[PDB]
């Protein structure tokens, strides 16, 4: 410090340095140690036991299986040395799991396989049969519309309050356009997607297409509401 | 004959599907028929549709519960506020809870507005899937499904749309020896459409996704300089069809 | 900082950097054929040739001007370390 | 406490976006499977890599 | 009450720019999917040329 200087601030605007009255002597103030505090558990199914990682602090501060790593101090983890495919991501590259009786045990994450191809200027490899394959995506289209009475949500009954209310201007009218512009565009979505064809055509009596058998995604006239088994599985899953 | 067109759309010959329809059909069967079972064995394969719907309701659930609330007031009852208390102490309370329930109301509706651009977005993309993938065949890399996309179907669920994909995965590869070109008379010659392979004493030439060999001939190459030019370059003969 | 904190990323640098090794690997040695399954290995002129096909342009285009092309390329990308370094602002997006 | 409850919501909604920023990552650069090498000899007809 | 509005006006900000961030990441997932996986016919998508 300059001799009339008494204490120092930070780029914030927190004191972090201060000298003392009596002996003429420089002091560096720091906080005191926080953090938080999660537990990693493998389900009350498979097992009762679990770890506990406090983030952002040393080891030395949390006073078993202690750890360190860069995302804090883990307690009730054997680390070991192999590399597997993540399961429970805890953070730069370290990952848990409940391994062999049984333990939670830490490792670092696995990126895949490891494979060369053998390359050459005068070879080249060509495929001799082939797969069919079928895969499924999934994507949401619309949610659910609401709609809400502010005078009733806010006053309930009472018309004293209403007066009250009356006197912040003009701020229930500005929710109710926005729900209903929501609302319309939760409409407008669903035809955006669906509604592409302009007739509805139909499929032949006779259901022969050269061998392919399209049973499981064609309508079932037995089901009351005429879905496909598969569409009836999807609606009862959720 | 829509098959061997889809076949032709991904540089496949017409013949590959005739003569081989029925092991065709068969692997498309087999492949349909486990649909059923992955969906429902992994639960957490539709999660995402499930999470939209409890977003929703949690949402809700918090509307209520500042009800119930002080929000540095009395009492959250207003009736009592207004039967024990003189007019004027009760408008400052009153007009605590009011401001306290009004900014409740904004930040649910400011939430709202964002889930919903998440979900146009979202809403639009499955859109243009329905126009490119169901209504045609897409050249796009990964845009279909995974490998070379043959077709798709469309069906519905709860709020939202499913999209089973259909594609074509080479298999059981091997390896040959190639040239860039053949020399034959002092002048190149080049594939039409095809690669020239070598099975360690003859040379053929194939299409390049499926192996299929051939004997080079005058109306499968074309002929384009001298044989300086090109570097590995390799002697061999050319067959002439017109031999009366 | 007081109750504030940061969070370290799930994947170092160290492993983005390897999936990028792995991906240009691929490419240059199968060129697009391990992104739709199994990979298979090619000479770097055929699949440049396949490449000028897939424009427009015959084989034997390439096949006559290989050591020019070549050329063009190197100089290509050596001047790209150049005009990245030479203008701060290029990276600002980020 | 007397005011309620915010607290919760703000917490979940910043561990939504962190949970969001490691998803983001993860979608663009692991795309492969296998972790394929570069032959040992690099030559690739002229071209340099 | 001043100390709450200012937590809750952060949070807003930083969901809104997490969305803008979201769609970056998706256009470069899909950039890495058409240009560097395959070659692209979409006019002026992966480059000028
Ligand atoms: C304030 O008073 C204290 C004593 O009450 C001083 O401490 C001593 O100061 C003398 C100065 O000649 C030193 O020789 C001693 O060594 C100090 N004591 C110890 C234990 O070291 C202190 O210096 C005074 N402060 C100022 C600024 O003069
Ligand atoms: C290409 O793969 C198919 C698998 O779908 C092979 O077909 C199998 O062949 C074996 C023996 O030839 C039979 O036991 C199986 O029943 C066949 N599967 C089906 C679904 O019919 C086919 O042989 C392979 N191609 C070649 C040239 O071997
Ligand atoms: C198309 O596939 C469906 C489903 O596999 C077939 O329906 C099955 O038919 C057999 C007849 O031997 C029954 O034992 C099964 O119970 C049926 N399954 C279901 C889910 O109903 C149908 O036969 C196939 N079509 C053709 C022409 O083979
Ligand atoms: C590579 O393939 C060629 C073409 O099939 C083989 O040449 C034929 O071999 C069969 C039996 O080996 C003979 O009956 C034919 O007469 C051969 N063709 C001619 C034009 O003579 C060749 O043997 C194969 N080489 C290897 C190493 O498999
Ligand atoms: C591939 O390119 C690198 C860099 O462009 C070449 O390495 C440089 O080569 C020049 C000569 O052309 C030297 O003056 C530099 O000192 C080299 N730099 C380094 C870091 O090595 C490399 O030689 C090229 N490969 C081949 C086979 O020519
Ligand atoms: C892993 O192997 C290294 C090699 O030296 C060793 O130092 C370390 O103690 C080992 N740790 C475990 C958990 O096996
Ligand atoms: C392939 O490259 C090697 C050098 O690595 C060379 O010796 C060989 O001749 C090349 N093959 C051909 C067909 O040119
Ligand atoms: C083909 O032979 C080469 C030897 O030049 C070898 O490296 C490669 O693995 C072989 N491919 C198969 C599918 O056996
Ligand atoms: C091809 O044949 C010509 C003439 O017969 C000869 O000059 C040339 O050396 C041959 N090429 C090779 C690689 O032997």
């Amino acid at each position: 410090f300059l001799p009339f200087q008494q204490f120092g601030r930070d780029i914030a605007d927190t004191t972090d340095a201060v000298r003392d009255p009596q002996t003429l002597e420089i002091l560096d103030i720091t906080p005191c140690s926080f953090g938080g505090v999660s537990v990693i558990t493998p389900g009350t199914n498979t097992s009762n036991q679990v770890a506990v990682l406090y983030q952002g602090v040393n080891c030395t501060e949390v006073p078993s299986n202690v750890f360190q790593t860069r995302a804090g101090c883990l307690i009730g983890a054997e680390y070991v040395n192999n590399s597997y495919e993540c399961d429970i991501p805890i953070g730069a590259g370290i990952c848990a799991s409940y391994q062999t009786s049984q333990s939670i045990i830490a490792y670092k994450m696995h990126l895949g396989a490891e494979n060369s191809v053998a390359y050459s200027n005068n070879s080249i490899a060509i495929p001799t049969n082939f797969t069919i394959s079928v895969t499924t995506e999934i994507l949401p289209v619309s949610m659910t519309k609401t709609s809400v009475d502010c005078t009733m949500y806010i006053c309930g009954d009472s018309t004293e309050c209403s007066n009250l209310l009356l006197q912040y201007g003009s701020f229930c009218t500005q929710l109710k356009r926005a729900l209903t512009g929501i609302a319309v565009e939760q409409d407008k979505n669903t035809q955006e997607v669906f509604a592409q064809v302009k007739q509805i055509y139909k499929t032949p009596p006779i259901k022969y297409f050269g061998g392919f058998n399209f049973s499981q995604i064609l309508p079932d006239p037995s089901k009351p509401s005429k879905r496909s088994p598969i569409e009836d599985l999807l609606f009862n899953k959720v | 004959m829509q098959m061997a067109y889809r076949f032709n759309g991904i540089g496949v010959t017409q013949n590959v599907l005739y003569e081989n329809q029925k092991l065709i059909a068969n692997q498309f069967n087999s492949a349909i028929g486990k649909i059923q079972d992955s969906l429902s064995s992994t639960p957490s394969a539709l999660g995402k549709l499930q999470n939209v719907v409890n977003h929703n309701a949690q949402a809700l659930n918090t509307l209520v519960k500042q009800l119930s609330s002080n929000f540095g007031a009395i009492s959250s009852v207003l009736n009592d506020i207004l039967s024990r208390l003189d007019p004027p102490e009760a408008e400052v309370q009153i007009d605590r809870l009011i401001t306290g329930r009004l900014q409740s109301l904004q930040t649910y509706v400011t939430q709202q507005l964002i889930r919903a651009a998440e979900i146009r977005a979202s809403a639009n993309l499955a859109a243009t899937k329905m126009s490119e993938c169901v209504l045609g065949q897409s050249k796009r890399v990964d845009f279909c499904g995974k490998g070379y996309h043959l077709m798709s179907f469309p069906q519905s669920a709860p709020h939202g749309v499913v999209f089973l994909h259909v594609t074509y995965v080479p298999a059981q590869e091997k390896n040959f020896t190639t040239a860039p070109a053949i020399c034959h008379d002092g002048k190149a010659h080049f594939p039409r459409e095809g690669v020239f392979v070598s099975n360690g004493t003859h040379w053929f030439v194939t299409q390049r996704n499926f192996y299929e060999p051939q004997i080079i001939t005058t109306d499968n190459t074309f002929v384009s300089g001298n044989c300086d030019v090109v570097i590995g370059i390799v002697n061999n003969t050319v067959y002439d069809p017109l031999q009366p | 900082f007081n109750g504030l904190t940061v969070l370290p990323p799930l994947l170092t640098d160290e492993m983005i950097a390897q999936y990028t090794s792995a991906l240009l690997a691929g490419t240059i040695t199968s060129g697009w054929t391990f992104g739709a399954g199994p990979a298979l290995q090619i000479p770097f002129p055929m699949q440049m040739a396949y490449r000028f096909n897939g424009i427009g342009v015959t084989q034997n285009v390439l096949y006559e001007n290989q050591k020019l092309i070549a050329n063009q390329f190197n100089s290509a990308i050596g001047k790209i370390q150049d005009s990245l370094s030479s203008t701060p602002s290029a990276l600002g997006k980020l």
